[PDB]
């Protein structure tokens, strides 16, 4: 599973011309840090390498990008004067004595022209059709996350306060609600299927949770609606015997 | 083990002929540590612009290099090599003779 | 015939706490062909043989980056070593390293080498099996553990059997006619009287390449050895080498002494005498 | 051609 | 320096295949295989050092030649869907940096045991009369076509795994924000199995 390398923040959304800093802790016992960049429709690209607090090697990292390894052995990568084309996954790895590179979970950066078009999702849960129950003896719930921008959502299913993975699948990619528009808002759907019996218990509780990553609370907001900050939006359903 | 004294040979590139242009070699080998001072001499006096090969080391870890300059040997002129190294109390002078 | 490639590294610390100097030299047999010296503002690997000049800029950068990285890491190693041996800051010490590959007459690898010394004395060496280490003492055993953990042997083995052999074969072809031509020694015997114990018989070998040579005096067909003065093989400066061997003889008995020379450029040993 | 030393190759 | 083929792999469950990774390097330090799931970092699989070396772990087997490496996937399952990354270290460069290929994005199309294709109407729990259309339980070979209507939203097919009772099922969702939108006509643009169940 997870290597042991810690990368924060997992998500960044910011404006062009701005500056961001990404953080990386290597595995315990590893002394090196490598930074990589993964742009859309492009593979991993080597940026820069540190060993025990010292810069060791340099890839095709831009001059406006910079990094350091601290005495902690933790590392910060700084990207300044951000452009749209800086939108990417940034990965760090630490190397083992044995040679292998072990990667973190990545920081995903989205750089937008401005932030006026950022929107959190609305979410709704749709209850299983009586017809499905009658025909299959199973019961599917559908979650819909709608009208969000940009792409940064994590949808999960919670049954009785615990997260579930069996009987769920969610669309690999979100749908463009207005595909011809460049800053089109997104839709995403997910299904959770339980047995008809399981749905037919009024004590069974189902919640769809959508974590949205948006503005970073410190970003300015002049608009008349609520600031589209990082937030979770939920909808829920209770079981129905009947 | 700590320190090794330089071995020294002074010699010509080709066999000596009293009218014929040649090269004067002073080969210093078998020493440690690597800092060394080498000068070639004409009649006891220091020869100005001498070249040397790059410093390297042998299988036993000891250092060596070559000092060399153009010269025309005569029956009159004395030639010699002067070397100092941390191991020597005073510089070590070795006379050139064309038979060695 | 047989050929080898060797890189010689020197990493030495300076008094007080100045930046240690790293030097790399590369050799094909007895022919130097590259040098890098870290003591400069912008150090670069430099050619020292005509046949390497044809290598493109990427070749040179790869060398320079290896040697620039080594400059930094060999500094940490020097600090590591002065810890092992409880030695103070000021404080001048030297790591020496030699490695490379030997080729037989066929062009196949005969053996690889990787050898380190600390202050002129064997420290750690890669064994013939190219997979295990021989450590001189408990300090070198600490180095051995680090290197086993980092699979140094396995990576060196991969280098010695591939990259090393491949590039050595390239240099040999590119530098053929100099590297692949053996110049035989030009030989003569000189006679220098000294009256007391009579005379010197000196056996010369000049202008030979490569350096490897054997010069021995025989009396009545018998290796003298004990009372033969052997001079160190020395470079003539034009890429060839020189050596002599001398014995002191009781005058009119010169004819019972023979000089013997063995060299790659000689199909068989030469038997030589004094010409009156 | 020389060999490149990987990470953690110090003495 | 590292080239992987094919770009994208579209396999059926149980259909073996082998993913190519070609490499050119001054000297091979190490060849690496990684797995990357969507929204995840590369996860270590294998490292191979010399020509003729093999490593195997369950359905995956990696081999190494002077010129390329193959990742053989035997009888793959839906769970094997991921991007498979190849990477190399070079003996001619210092440190342990990797140079990556662009990867092979693999999707394994699941077998469907007992397809029961049907379109159901689901209603919002909250609610104010909102609804959704669910095309579910179709076989592995039927696919969900997109709508040219901008006011109708239709998802791609998605496989749910009810591990508890060895039961997978496919589904896609359709919804529209207004006007005569009956679920009976929702997936109209797709080839629909003639046996699809439409409740009244």
């Amino acid at each position: 599973m997870d290597s042991g390398v810690t990368q924060t923040p997992k998500h960044l959304i910011t404006a062009t011309g701005q500056r961001v800093t990404l953080r990386c802790s290597p595995r315990s016992g590893d002394l090196s840090v490598y930074w990589y960049q993964q742009s859309l429709d492009q593979g991993l690209q080597f940026l820069i390498h540190y060993y025990n607090g010292e810069e060791r090697a340099k890839g095709n990292i831009l001059e406006r990008f910079s990094a350091q390894q601290f005495p902690d052995l933790h590392s910060e990568l700084n990207l300044s004067s951000l452009e749209l084309g800086d939108s990417a996954l940034y990965f760090c790895a630490s190397s083992a004595r044995s040679g292998e590179l072990f990667f973190g979970e990545g920081s995903r950066l989205t750089v937008l022209e401005d932030l006026k078009n950022v929107f959190p999702p609305e979410v709704a849960v749709f209850e299983p059709s009586e017809a499905e129950i009658s025909h299959t003896q199973k019961a599917t719930l559908v979650c819909l996350a709608t009208g969000f921008y940009p792409d940064h959502v994590e949808l999960s299913w919670w049954v009785n306060g615990k997260e579930v993975h069996s009987g769920v699948c969610t669309d690999p990619q979100p749908l463009k609600e207005q595909p011809a528009l460049n800053d089109s808002r997104y839709a995403l759907s997910s299904r959770l299927r339980v047995s008809a019996t399981f749905w037919q218990n009024p004590r069974n509780h189902f919640r769809c949770q959508v974590q949205f990553y948006g503005l970073s609370e410190n970003d300015e907001w002049t608009q008349d609606r609520a600031k589209p900050v990082t937030q979770i939006v939920s909808a829920e359903a209770w079981g129905r015997a009947d | 083990m700590i320190q090794r004294t330089p071995k020294i040979q002074v010699y010509s590139r080709h066999p000596a002929e009293n009218g014929k242009s040649n090269f004067l070699n002073c080969y210093v080998s078998g020493f440690h540590p690597s800092d060394i001072e080498v000068d070639l001499l004409k009649n006891g006096e220091r020869i100005e612009k001498v070249e040397h090969s790059d410093l390297s080391f042998s299988k036993d870890w000891s250092f060596y290099l070559l000092y060399y300059t153009e010269f025309t040997p005569t029956e009159k002129d004395e030639y010699a090599c002067r070397v100092n190294h941390v191991t020597l109390s005073q510089p070590k002078i070795v006379k050139w003779d064309r038979d060695m | 015939g047989s050929h080898s490639m060797r890189y010689f590294y020197t990493a030495m610390s300076r008094p007080g706490r100045g930046e240690p100097r790293f030097i790399a030299v590369g050799y094909v047999d007895d022919t130097q062909f590259v040098r890098f010296d870290s003591d400069a503002a912008s150090p670069r690997t430099e050619p020292r043989a005509p046949w390497i000049e044809q290598e493109g800029p990427e070749y040179w950068d790869r060398n320079t980056q290896i040697f620039k990285t080594n400059t930094q890491t060999y500094r940490e190693s020097l600090r590591n070593l002065r810890g092992y041996y409880n030695q103070s800051e000021a404080g001048s010490h030297i790591i020496q390293r030699m490695y490379g590959c030997d080729l037989g007459p066929d062009g196949r690898l005969l053996r690889g080498h990787d050898q380190s010394a600390y202050d002129g004395k064997d420290y750690i060496a890669l064994n013939e099996d190219l997979s295990s280490w021989t450590a001189a003492d408990t300090a070198a055993q600490i180095t051995q553990r680090k290197w086993e953990a980092a699979r140094v042997a396995e990576q060196l083995r991969a280098y010695l059997e591939g990259l090393c052999v491949e590039w050595l074969r390239r240099y040999l072809e590119n530098g053929k006619e100099t590297l692949q031509r053996a110049d035989p020694p030009k030989t003569h015997v000189t006679h220098h009287p000294v009256s007391d114990h009579e005379a010197t018989l000196r056996c010369w070998a000049l202008g030979f390449y490569p350096a490897e040579i054997t010069l021995t005096w025989q009396r009545d067909g018998e290796d003298q050895t004990q009372d033969t003065e052997l001079v160190e093989t020395r470079p003539a400066g034009d890429r060839t080498f020189q050596k002599w061997a001398a014995v002191v003889v009781p005058s009119g008995e010169e004819q019972r002494y023979t000089c013997h020379v063995q060299h790659e450029g000689l199909p068989k040993p030469l038997t030589l005498r004094w010409e009156p | 051609h020389p060999v490149g030393e990987a990470d953690y190759f110090e003495y | 320096q590292v080239t992987q083929s094919p770009e994208a792999l579209r396999l059926q469950e149980g259909e073996s295949s082998s993913l190519n990774c070609s490499y050119t390097v001054s000297g091979l330090r190490g060849l690496f295989w990684y797995r990357q799931d969507p929204g995840k970092g590369p996860e270590f699989l294998f490292t191979l050092y010399s020509a003729g070396e093999e490593k195997e772990k369950e359905r995956l087997k990696a081999t190494l030649t002077k010129k390329e490496s193959f990742l053989h996937i035997t009888a793959p399952k839906p769970e094997d869907s991921a991007t498979y990354l190849c990477a190399v270290q070079d003996l001619g460069t210092s440190g342990s940096r990797l140079t990556f290929g662009e990867g092979t994005q693999l999707t394994v199309n699941p077998n469907i045991q007992n397809p029961d294709p049907a379109v159901y109407q689901l209603r919002d729990s909250k609610s104010s009369d909102k609804s959704v259309c669910l095309f579910t339980d179709f076989d592995s070979q039927t696919n969900v076509s997109q709508s040219k209507d901008s006011d109708v939203y239709i998802t791609d097919k998605c496989v749910l795994d009810m591990r508890s009772m060895d039961f997978k099922s496919n589904s896609a969702v359709a919804w529209s924000n207004k006007s005569d939108f009956a679920c009976a006509n929702a997936f109209n643009n797709s080839i629909i199995p003639e046996d699809t169940f439409f409740p009244s």
